[PDB]
């Protein structure tokens, strides 16, 4: 999965 | 409210303890109680709220994905019939996840967003609204799915508009909003080119402003920039 | 019972799904429901029960230790008074932990132990009884603390007596029982020499019986033997 | 902490 914050 | 009898300051203190103990459900319940006191949240308090629910929903999302994968495999040709249990349990986890998202959205709507006038607070909460609608969109399959996606988009877009007008391109909230909205484009809206364009433009505009920053601010902004780069690398 | 309307087989199936999803609270609730159906548990089912509650209580114990450490530091000379919140929250976690232990002990007493006649099942459940009284002893400070410790000791000792009579020295249940009873001696009963003697004797008697085992059994027994060795290394 | 199973 891609990075989120 | 179960936390109605506890002091605001005590709820904040206990949220911090819960964080240290990796008790994120408790952390989230304490922060819900703190929000329900009715006063605005400081920067530190907004961060506690976001961290608590991020960890709770993150665990739910991970579980949902495991169960969804099992369910998908059960519906493949040549798969032996095992009854309704996989679907039932995936549905259980999904319903709990939706409940957490609804709770967060409820806090934002009653009344965090409407009382947030400073750009930093308003953008922070609108980012959260986008994020939790995004999590609802991840599991949506029915007739409101388009409306859920549009709710996420609308919240992110309002946050983006404010951030571009009011915050420098290196601001961490602005950067993190852009990172997440870019993921929304890629994973939810089926718009990978928009996702890539947003990540690239965000990265490049931040790079050009780093010269203005202290060592400490530089560290924070470059860490988030690296996440944009990581996503770009994944997508290209 | 919230699980009263669900089939036994469905509860077992869902416990396995919950395990895959790392949803240990759900796993434990499913297995409680399965036990409450009233039928004996197979080897695999006993393991699901134990894994579920081990993970739930293990998380509680880790949190309790974090909070206890903070509380200890708050009561040191020169520590600024921060109010009742640390104690209150440690007490909250402690009460939840005690509740989980009481639930497990209740399942064992109603009626898993009394219906377990084979040595393997009876020892497995008596080990669990020792373990959950040990967890209660970790947090006990009042007038029943001695009685709690003695309850753990008594359950472990009955399990040890059966295991020595009925099971080979390499049997994994026998080995794991000895490992845990040795930890009880070291950490709870203030008997480090007994702990060391038990671990050493257990290790050595298992070593001498390895020649009887298949490759697969050898692997299982040697893995547990290494844990005995690890504890011995820690203690000597 | 010591090992248990
Ligand atoms: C909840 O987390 C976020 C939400 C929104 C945006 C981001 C980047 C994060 N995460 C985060 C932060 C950071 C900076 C400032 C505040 N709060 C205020 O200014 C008030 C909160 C978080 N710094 C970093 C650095 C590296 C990675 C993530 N970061
Ligand atoms: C719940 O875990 C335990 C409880 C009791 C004893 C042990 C060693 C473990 N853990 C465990 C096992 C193992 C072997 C057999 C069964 N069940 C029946 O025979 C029925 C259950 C567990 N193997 C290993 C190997 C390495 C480390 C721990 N192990
Ligand atoms: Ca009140
Ligand atoms: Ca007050
Ligand atoms: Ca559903
Ligand atoms: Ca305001
Ligand atoms: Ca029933
Ligand atoms: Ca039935
Ligand atoms: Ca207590
Ligand atoms: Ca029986
Ligand atoms: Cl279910
Ligand atoms: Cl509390």
């Amino acid at each position: 999965f891609p990075a989120t914050v | 409210g179960a936390m109605g009898s506890m002091e605001r300051a005590s709820l904040i203190q206990k949220a911090k303890l819960a964080e240290q103990a990796e008790r994120y459900e408790d952390m989230a319940a304490f922060m819900k109680g703190a929000v329900e006191k009715g006063e605005e949240l400081s920067c530190e308090e907004r961060n506690l709220l976001s961290v608590a629910y991020k960890n709770v929903v993150g665990g739910q999302r991970a579980a949902w994905r495991v169960l969804s994968s099992i369910e998908q495999k059960s519906n493949e040709e040549g798969s032996e019939e095992k009854g309704p249990e996989v679907r039932e349990y995936r549905e259980k986890v999904e319903t709990e996840l939706q409940g957490v998202c609804d709770t967060v959205l409820g806090l934002l709507d009653s009344h965090l967003i409407k009382e947030a006038g400073d750009a930093e607070s308003r953008v922070f909460y609108l980012k959260m609204k986008g994020d939790y609608y995004r999590y609802l969109a991840e599991v949506a399959t029915g007739d409101d799915k388009k409306r859920i996606i549009d709710s996420a988009r609308s919240a992110y877009q309002e946050a983006m508009d404010i951030s571009k007008k009011e915050m420098p391109p290196t601001n961490p909230i602005r950067l993190g909003l852009a990172l997440n909205f870019s993921v929304f484009h890629y994973e939810i809206a089926n718009s990978p080119e928009e996702a890539i364009s947003l990540a690239k433009t965000t990265f490049d505009e931040a790079m050009a402003d780093l010269h203005t920053l202290s060592e400490d601010s530089y560290k924070d902004s470059t860490l988030i920039m690296q996440l944009l780069r990581d996503n770009l690398t994944l997508w290209t």
